């Protein structure tokens, strides 16, 4: 029925790099210090 | 380094005879030809083990499929 496309994608921040869609959340690269911070903590488990 | 080690190591195993010893040339070249002899053997079997599970890879690197390095990404 539709004359365009019903299904309209949101996105977060957006935009092209190299001719390649990008798109991201906000957290997106805050998950390479999540997960420092979680060797951290169980490393210190043995520890204790 | 095990030429050098040799002959003066075993010049103080037939030492005893009534519980004789070598001289101090002859227990000073047999030592330093033993310690040459592990100096090639030392720095191989030194190793530090791979990684732990806990270590991750970052995401400054690319996702293949897993995350947290436990012997694959």
């Amino acid at each position: 029925a539709g004359e365009h496309i019903p299904i309209v994608p949101v996105f977060g921040e957006w935009g092209f790099v190299e001719d390649k869609e990008v798109y991201e959340g906000v957290v997106r690269l805050t998950k390479d210090g999540q997960r420092l911070r979680n060797m951290i903590m169980s490393f210190n488990a043995d520890i204790v | 380094s095990a030429v050098s080690a040799v002959f003066h190591n075993l010049a103080c195993r037939i030492a005893p005879d009534y519980a004789l010893e070598a001289t101090a040339k002859i227990i000073a070249t047999a030592k330093y030809g033993k310690e040459l002899l592990y100096k090639q053997t030392a720095i191989s079997r030194a190793k530090r083990a791979p990684y732990p599970s806990r270590m991750p890879t970052g995401s400054g690197n690319s996702f293949p499929n897993l995350n947290e390095w436990h012997y694959f990404p």
